[PDB]
């Protein structure tokens, strides 16, 4: 912001509006920096709104209010000027929202308005092909709407003016020599352009400059759409510089804002530049140059021209033929001959030589040969010793500034360094030397550029360093030093440069030493104020890098160094805790940023001033006082140079950090102290976990004496912290145990990670540490008790064996020394603890289950890697027994304490218990010797335990883990079978059916009991189990038995239901025994499912999760219709599909998976196409050589009977529709079938398709409906492609065509359905057909004869007529074209939740295809399952067939 | 561009009512396309454009729908159909008094897209299926010369002319000796007080019938009026008095057109015939009694500034002039600008040689293919060791390091003069370094 600019933003903000322009008018120019443009949002915003106002006031349409207010033209007078005053010197411009209502202003009858607005807008755009950002501010407008000022402005040059108006499709004259009314005399802006022209022509300069200026924005926008040619560089651009020439100042400033307009151009470049007419040496801008010399000009008139000028310079060919022209002679002489011209006027001529010396290197040459930096040096000399000697003047200093930087920038560049060959010889080291020795009265960049300047001319020939040495001049820079440094950056920025200039002579190295200089760069990093700056720019990078540079060049004095900058250190470290925190943090990040450089380079002689002890003293103090945010580059680089210190000696570092922790704990209990040692264990766990590589020493010193002494200490103080709780907080305690916990874990896996660690050497550690915390567990502090658990939990978690092998869960080493921990005992006896405290009744039963559950997984885990339990071996059960015996004892006892959080743990227990079985390291034959043992008997007691458990869990906690291997040995027992199946979790036993056998030939006896219950059962699962046993069962009998299934018999019928799960329950079951009685012979009995059929269209009206529900319809239809020959030769035709693969296909695995729908559908069909049309299976043994549809048995009596229910609601009849699309698709053959008669019907789908237009969107419309009618076209649409019939199809055109002309509507649905209808094509002779077809019925006569008598001039008939060309033209197109190529031608040559879940519902309904339609309606069956039992035994029957 | 044959799909009453409704309607590209379809076969092709052109008759000469909206509609749509296929131009063949209507029916505003519409037509000309050339009656278009065209107006009068000259060249250039001989005595008796601007349509049509003219070529009954009037004093008179004037006083791009009509004048040329199928044989007549060459002799100062302004003047106008006047820049330029539009066909090819020896490889790489070939090929060089500089470079560094090299001292296939060279002696040259000789051609 700033100071002054925060008074002119109040001041702008709160002025009233009518001395606004007042005040405002006070602002002259901008002596000052540049600045943003978020400091005025306020002003911005509150001058865009009253200018609203003010057109609003005034109409902003038609300028009615032609009498007009002044002050309000002043205000916005004033407004554009200082608004283009603040944004020619602002940034961030993109954001200028107030160019919104200026083009009223353009367009205003106020020629200040306008020339004010059309000067800002060109400004704006001139910058189009820099920044490129504000048109988005420039796109509120259009920007071809101002080609009405293209025409130049004459006298009254037409009082005719024509204007476009279409339909009529005239252009005539209009009255403007009217102008009776004030009212009336895209076209109207160009009226008034007209008016404006022709009315009064008085004021015809202003609006001649508006045209000029409304061309020069056609030209910023852009040059492609502009009228240059030769007419206009011949005409315009000779009368604006003619303008430049003769007429006056104000307007010809708008002449030279063109012509850099035109010039920024570069096209034409170099006819413009042949034609403008500089390249005379009285050429035209150095003539004018010499009219300002020689007669007065307005000052703000004269930037103007100057910054014209400066513009001219910046273009290489303009400037290279203004240096032809002979300007150096000009500026030479200028400077040489008189020295009465205005200091200003001389220090604009320096601008002009500031870019003209250093655009093109030819003039420097002859410059060089002209030998005017002697005149420069004589000049120079003037000004100084005018300056000094006298008292300061604000445009004296400022020029000689300017010289400062000429000479600068001019001994800059090597290119630019031909001139240092005259330096000694002329008068610069007197000037140079004046200024140094009175350098306290100088501007400090002016300094800057000195030191700049000699630092460069000595770095060119060092040799001549001595001329200038006893010159004095380094006495004089010594007085300069004298003076403290002020606030300037880049003299800061650059001192170190002419430090190291003048340590290119030993001797002033030895001066410089003499006489300390340095210390002002040394205490330069204290100054709060200088810390803005050092902020801003990158000043620490520098100062440290010349560090290096000056002690690898001159380490003669890195003693004196060293030690100047410890005690920098040592300095700023001093009055950290006494000061602002953000303060310090800022300044702290500032130096350890120059630190970074500072020490630790890779460089050599850097090592001299990298000292481990001072430093490592001085920086853990800083971080034992302070608190320092992670997230800072401060953090980062302070974190690298601390690793690089303890990197080169770990052992003396963490020596001296632990007697520090130790002289700390000593001192008083403090709050302050307790965040020292959270930081100082934030540190350590820090450094431990980036550590890589670890000396075997550092794991001493971490085992050393010390280090354990002082982390008991450590544990020691953090018990005490929570006998306070008013010092230190419950959850403070928490959080410092937390932490603990974390840092011991992560020592202990970093020491036990270490590779050959003496295994004594971890036991010591571990095992005090893990005695420490059981002792404290038994304690009063039971907050904190589980904490403790939890932290030895995590014990129990790092000290694991490596189990690199994948799905190993073993102890490699740590099993023998748990047990001789004799943990188990310790366990009883806290489980004997947990339940008295239980019965004492001070526990929630919540936080006791809670532990029961953290115990549980804590023995879980710890017997995870105990070997061999459970394993009935002689030797190794002296004492696995035992602990198995205990962990019986422990599960007994906690019995009646089980949740949902402790069921995970127990079933990890029993995965343990089961190993061998569930991870079959059995050959099926031990384990069958094996039952005759203790083991077994403990792990049936278990699992008895287990199954008691579980059986009094309700629906939701068994739904968990409904689906666990271990349930498919639980269950083996037909007891417990019979216990569980009374206890109705019967997908328990669904999954154990699909997984082993034995459990489903249980089920076999079962299923004849059971089944009379199964009507009205009302159990959903009971019901698919039937289901699915019954498939099951089947199709495992087909396999040589084939005679199960022939004992059962039996009838069921279904009762009404409101819950959807029982309805579809009972279609699966309805499925079930019609997929079985088609194939098989059944004795269960069952109805027409039609009543069902329609109860499922009943419930879906109402119920959700249609999908099943609709894909069990139409897979029932379809199944209900197909034969039995039907579904083999679809089965096989699939199945072809990997037959043509001949790929490798070596597993059958991958065979049965990926035809696992041909599995289900028929094993009859499968396994004779694998005998006959044998796959590329290797079956394990070596390989196998390898190498229009018809159908009967349908029933068209039932579709004949669906195709006349006309139902009343939409879902169903949605449903019977899509029915009637898969079925034909599936069969079209059955409307071959249809009765002669029967097809009076398809008025219904004709009519109700046509409820809905979806191209002509209407409003009040219904996506279901939509999505009807949809369907309902979809149908007819089938029926002409997908089938091969031809008088149906006659029939169905007769009638469309006698409905087509009854309104418009009828007709555009009509010629759309015509026009897909000929669009997609499911076969090429089809086509052909029905191109003969629709030829041969003379349609396109009628259709278009409906299409021309009814066309009504209406506004929406053009839309109607567009979509209603597509379908003839494509038919016409199509006429013509032969036969054989018409067939390729082608187009153009909650409620708001559910809402949207049925709406996307709709949409994911689609077409299904036969091959996923039968493999998504074999997965009911399947459920998902990778294998079953019949997989197997189907897979082993291949094998061997 | 073939005839296309299909069934008669559309009865002929209908396409009455949908050509007045294309007609009485906007939007009309599909309705374009649909009648483009309509009319593939021939019956209905020729039903409708005969019922386009008999309503765009009556829509001006006989005269809702405005009579001259109507007409522009027909016209955009007669040119439609015209533009593809070729085939509804053959029509106009068929018939041939169709265009006898056309052309009687032609206002001032008819010629702005009633020319782009007959040089569409003239492709009937070009198959040269009339059979009937005796009855088109032509002077009426040759005399709406005097309305008021622009360039590509021009293109297209060009065009028709071109197809036209077999068929019309007695009558064509009866009628353009007389609007030349008008021309050039309008511009004749205001001399005096002649505007080079304000009559600039003057000498722009004089100089564009001019041009007409060459492209028509001359008969031999003719011969008489054309020495006529090459021996006008008016270029003298311009030459020896307003173009002094002028000079200092008007802008020469006005002044341009003279001199190129001066060139033109005496650039008439002898067309006997067109014997061959796409060329007619020109042949070269004489000036008896001009001083035309005095004149041109007099201003060949200004004639080379004029030239070095525009070189394309060379290959529009000025290709009558004699390259004597032209200095060597102009011509240079000429022959270059020339040599370039028969690029041909350029295939690319890769080159390798080495900085060792590029010429040798060049010399093993380029002996096996042929002239034209090397000559088309478009040289993508690649330098064994350095890659590091584009093709451009590489062909520039093989280009001179290939000069260097045939001038190197083991070479020797030509010996120093200092700056230039000359072959070596025949003692010295090699029989077997002959072919290198080809090699540098």
């Amino acid at each position: 912001p700033g100071k002054q600019i925060s008074n002119t933003i109040k001041q702008l903000s709160n002025l009233p509006e009518e001395e606004l322009p007042t005040y405002l008018n006070n602002i002259y120019e901008w002596r000052c920096a540049k600045t943003d443009l978020l400091y005025w949002v306020d002003v911005l915003d509150r001058f865009d709104e009253i200018l609203k106002a003010v057109v609003t006031e005034y109409g902003l349409g038609q300028f009615q209010n032609k009498p007009m207010k002044e002050s309000d033209k002043e205000m916005v007078y004033a407004i554009l000027k200082f608004q283009k005053l603040l944004v020619e010197n602002s940034s961030n411009k993109s954001m200028f929202s107030s160019f919104d209502v200026v083009e009223p202003f353009i367009y205003s009858f106020e020629l200040d308005l306008a020339i004010e607005a059309l000067y800002l807008v060109s400004f704006f755009a001139s910058k189009i092909h820099i920044q490129r950002s504000i048109k988005t501010s420039m796109a509120l407008m259009k920007m071809e709407t101002l080609k009405t000022l293209i025409e130049r402005v004459k006298e009254k040059p037409q009082s005719m003016y024509t204007y476009y108006d279409e339909t009529t499709n005239n252009c005539k004259r209009v009255s403007i020599k009217k102008a009776v009314k004030k009212g009336i005399y895209q076209e109207i802006r160009r009226f008034i352009h007209a008016i404006r022209l022709h009315e009064m022509a008085e004021q015809h300069e202003k609006l001649k400059i508006i045209r000029m200026l409304a061309f020069s924005a056609l030209v910023y926008y852009n040059y492609t759409d502009l009228p240059i040619d030769s007419e206009f560089i011949s005409r315009d651009l000779p009368e604006t510089l003619a303008i430049i020439n003769t007429e006056s100042y104000q307007m010809r400033e708008a002449a030279v804002t063109m012509i850099d307009a035109i010039f920024r151009m570069r096209i034409r470049h170099s006819a413009v530049i042949a034609a403008m007419n500089a390249q005379s040496h009285e050429g035209m801008i150095m003539n004018l140059l010499k009219k300002v010399v020689n007669e007065d000009v307005p000052e703000h008139f004269a930037i103007v021209f100057f910054n014209f000028l400066s513009s001219c310079f910046a273009s290489g060919p303009c400037v290279s033929a203004l240096f032809s022209a002979g300007i150096v002679q000009y500026v030479c002489n200028t400077l040489r001959d008189q020295p009465d011209i205005s200091y200003r006027k001389r220090m604009r001529l320096v601008m002009g030589a500031n870019t003209f010396l250093f655009t093109l290197p030819a003039p420097f040459t002859w410059f060089i040969s002209e030998n005017g930096i002697r005149i420069l040096s004589k000049e120079l000399l003037l000004a100084v010793d005018v300056a000094l000697g006298n008292i300061k003047d604000h445009d004296l200093l400022m020029y000689i500034n300017s010289i400062m930087k000429i000479i600068s920038q001019l001994f800059k560049n090597a290119g630019t360094a031909e001139a240092m060959r005259g330096f000694l010889e002329g008068e610069f080291p007197r000037a140079i030397s004046l200024i140094l020795f009175h350098s306290e009265e100088f501007t400090p960049s002016i300094l800057a550029y000195l030191f700049s300047a000699v630092g460069d001319y000595i770095h060119n020939e060092p040799s001549n360093l001595p001329f200038i040495i006893e010159a004095g001049i380094f006495d004089g820079f010594v007085m300069c030093m004298k003076k403290e440094l002020p606030e300037s950056p880049d003299f800061l920025l650059e001192l170190p440069n002419l430090i190291e200039a003048f340590f290119l002579n030993s001797e002033l190295i030895k001066k410089i030493d003499e006489e300390n200089i340095l210390d002002r760069i040394f205490e330069s990093f204290e100054i709060v104020n200088l810390s803005n700056i050092i902020l801003m720019y990158d000043i620490g990078r520098a100062y440290g890098i010349f560090l290096e540079n000056l002690v690898r060049h001159y380490p003669i004095i890195s003693l004196t160094v060293k030690e100047k900058i410890y005690n920098t250190m040592k300095n700023l470290e001093s009055m950290i805790p006494n000061t602002d925190p953000e303060l310090m943090r800022l300044l702290l990040g500032n130096l350890f940023r120059m630190m970074h450089r500072a020490v630790y380079r890779k460089t050599t002689n850097n090592q001299l001033i990298t000292d481990k002890g001072l430093l490592n003293n001085r920086i853990i103090s800083m971080l034992m006082l302070i608190e320092i945010p992670t997230e800072t580059e401060l953090y980062t680089d302070v974190m690298n140079i601390l690793m690089e210190v303890f990197d080169e000696d770990q052992t003396y570092v963490i020596s001296y950090i632990a007697k520090v922790i130790d002289r700390v704990m000593k001192n008083k209990v403090t709050l302050e102290n307790i965040e020292k040692i959270k930081r100082i264990l934030l540190i350590v766990n820090y450094l431990i976990f980036k550590n890589e590589e670890t000396c075997e020493e550092f794991i001493k010193h971490c085992t050393s004496k010390g280090f354990l002494q002082i982390v008991k200490r450590i544990s020691q103080y953090f018990d005490n912290l929570k006998k306070d709780t008013a010092l230190v907080s419950v959850a403070k305690n928490e959080s410092l145990t937390n932490l603990y916990y974390s840092f011991t874990m992560g020592i202990l896996k970093t020491v036990y990670r270490y590779s050959k660690t003496n295994a004594k050497e971890y036991l010591k550690i571990f095992g005090l540490l893990v005695e420490d915390l059981l002792s404290k567990t038994e304690q009063i502090d039971h907050l904190y008790y589980t904490q403790r658990m939890h932290g030895l939990k995590n014990y129990i978690m790092v000290d694991k064996s490596p189990q690199q092998y994948p799905q190993k869960n073993e102890f490699v080493v740590t099993q023998e020394y748990l047990m001789g921990i004799n943990l188990s005992e310790t366990l009883m006896e806290h489980a004997k603890n947990s339940v008295s405290m239980l019965k004492d009744e001070k526990i929630t039963m919540d936080a006791h289950k809670k532990v029961v559950s953290s115990i549980l997984e804590v023995l879980s885990i710890y017997v995870r890697g105990i070997k061999n339990l459970f394993v009935p071996v002689k030797e190794p059960k002296k004492k696995v027994c035992e602990i198995e015996e205990h962990v019986l004892i422990i599960v007994e006892l906690l019995m009646d304490y089980i949740d949902k959080s402790s069921i995970e743990h127990l079933l990890n227990i029993v995965k343990t218990a089961f190993f061998v079985t569930l991870r079959k390291q059995i050959t099926k034959e031990m384990d069958r010797e094996n039952e005759g043992s203790a083991e077994y008997k403990r792990r049936n007691i278990l699992g008895s335990f287990f199954i008691s458990v579980f059986l009094n869990l309700p629906k939701e906690e068994t739904e968990a883990v409904l689906k666990s291997d271990i349930f498919t040995i639980l269950v083996k027992n037909k007891k417990t079978f019979k216990q569980v199946y009374n206890k109705n979790c019967f997908g328990l036993l669904q999954y154990a059916a699909i997984k082993e056998s034995r459990v489903f030939s249980h089920l076999v006896s079962f299923i004849p009991k059971m089944t009379k219950q199964v009507g009205a059962s009302t159990d959903p699962a009971f019901l698919k189990l039937y289901a699915v046993g019954l498939v099951f069962v089947a199709m495992r009998d087909t396999l040589k038995k084939t005679t199960v299934l022939s004992r059962f018999i039996g009838n069921i019928v279904f009762a009404e239901s409101t819950c959807p799960a029982v309805v579809e329950a009972q279609g699966i079951v309805i499925l079930a025994i019609v997929k079985l009685k088609i194939e098989y012979n059944l004795a269960i009995t069952i109805e027409d499912p039609i009543i069902h059929l329609n109860r499922i269209y009943a419930i879906v009206e109402t119920a959700e999760q249609k999908e099943g529900l609709v894909i069990l319809a139409n897979l029932l239809i379809r199944r209900v219709i197909e034969s039995k020959e039907a579904a083999k030769e679809a089965v096989d035709t699939i199945i072809k599909n990997k037959h043509l693969g001949k790929s490798r296909m070596y597993t059958v695995h991958t065979v049965c998976s990926n035809l696992r729908n041909a599995l289900f559908y028929s094993i009859s069909s499968f396994l004779e196409y694998l005998s006959s049309n044998f796959e590329c299976i290797s079956a394990g043994w070596e390989e196998i050589r390898h190498k229009i549809k018809i159908y009967s048995g349908l029933n068209a009596e039932l579709f004949r009977t669906l195709f006349v229910h006309r139902a009343t609601g939409k879902m169903e009849q949605i449903v019977r529709i899509h029915s009637l699309c898969l079925l034909v698709v599936s069969f079209p053959q059955l409307i071959s079938t249809l009765v002669p008669e029967d097809y009076s019907f398809f008025m219904y789908f004709l009519e109700n398709h046509a409820a809905y237009s979806k191209s002509l969107k209407p409003s009040a419309f219904q996506q279901e409906d939509k999505t009807l009618a949809y369907w309902s076209g979809h149908f007819i649409m089938l029926i002409f492609n997908h089938t091969t019939y031809v008088e149906v199809k006659k029939y169905i055109l007769e009638k469309v065509l006698e409905l087509l002309p009854t309104s418009i509507n009828a007709t555009v649905i009509f010629s759309e359905l015509i026009q897909e209808i000929l669009t997609m094509r499911f076969s090429k002779n089809t086509f052909d057909e029905n191109t003969a077809l629709v030829k041969e019925m003379n349609c396109l006569e009628v259709m278009i004869r409906s299409t021309m008598q009814i066309d009504n001039r209406r506004k929406d008939y053009g839309s109607i007529m567009e979509i209603l060309t597509k379908p003839m033209e494509y038919i016409t197109r199509i006429l013509a074209v032969d036969e054989k190529e018409a067939f390729y031608e082608e187009v153009t040559q909650q409620s708001s939740s559910e809402q949207s879940e049925k709406n996307e519902f709709l949409k994911s309904l689609c077409i299904l295809p036969i091959s996923k339609l039968i493999g998504k309606e074999m997965e009911i069956f399947n459920a998902d399952e990778r294998m079953p039992f019949v997989q197997k035994i189907l897979e082993g029957s291949i094998i061997s067939n | 561009i073939a005839e296309r044959e299909a069934a008669a799909s559309v009865p002929i009453d209908i396409v009455f009512g949908l050509i007045h409704m294309v007609l009485q309607c906007g939007n009309r590209r599909n309705l374009y396309r649909i009648i483009h379809n309509i009319s593939a076969n021939k019956e209905v092709r020729i039903f409708s454009v005969e019922t386009l052109v008999n309503s765009i008759y009556q829509a001006v000469v006989e005269g809702v729908i405005a009579p001259e909206v109507i007409t522009k509609r027909g016209f955009e749509a007669l040119t439609y159909l015209c533009t593809k296929s070729s085939d509804f131009t053959t029509v106009f063949s068929y018939n041939t008094e169709l265009i006898n209507k056309i052309l009687q029916a032609t206002n001032k505003r008819t010629i702005s897209e009633s020319v782009k519409l007959l040089s569409t037509v003239g492709d009937c000309f070009n198959n040269d299926k009339v059979a009937e050339p005796e009855n088109i009656e032509v002077r009426k278009y040759i005399g709406f010369l005097e309305y008021d065209m622009t360039d590509d107006t021009f293109k297209h009068f060009c065009e028709f002319i071109k197809k036209t000259d077999r068929f019309y060249r007695p009558m064509y250039l009866l009628y353009l000796m007389g609007g030349s001989k008008k021309s050039l005595e309008e511009c004749l008796d205001k001399k005096a007080e002649f505007n080079s601007h304000t009559h600039h349509k003057g000498i722009i049509k004089l100089v564009r019938m001019l041009s007409l003219v060459n492209i028509m070529g001359i008969t031999e009954t003719y011969l008489d009026s054309l020495m006529e009037l090459r021996e006008m004093p008016f270029w003298e008179y311009y030459f020896n008095i307003i173009l002094p004037k002028e000079k200092e006083s008007l802008y020469a791009s006005s002044i341009l057109p003279l001199f190129k009509a001066f060139v033109i004048v005496h650039t008439i040329q002898m067309y006997i015939g067109r014997n061959e199928n796409i060329n007619e044989f020109s042949e070269i007549p004489n000036s008896d009694s001009s001083i035309y060459y005095s004149v041109v002799e007099k201003e060949k100062d200004l004639i080379n500034t004029f030239i070095q302004a525009d070189p394309d003047l060379l290959f529009h106008a000025f290709a009558g002039l004699q390259k004597k006047i032209l200095d060597f820049d102009n011509k240079r330029i000429y022959f270059y600008k020339k040599i370039r539009e028969d690029v041909q066909l350029r295939p690319t090819i890769s080159l390798m040689v080495q900085r060792g020896a590029v010429f040798e490889d060049t010399f093993h790489q380029l002996m096996r293919l042929n002239g034209e070939q090397v000559r088309n090929a478009k040289f993508n060089i690649k330098f064994a060791g350095e890659e590091g500089v584009d093709a451009g470079g590489l062909t520039r560094e093989w280009y001179s390091e290939l000069s260097k090299e045939m001038f190197n001292a083991n070479y020797a296939l030509f010996t120093p003069i200092g700056s230039s060279y000359q072959p070596n002696h025949i003692s010295h040259i090699n029989p077997e370094h002959l072919v290198y000789f080809k090699f540098i051609g």
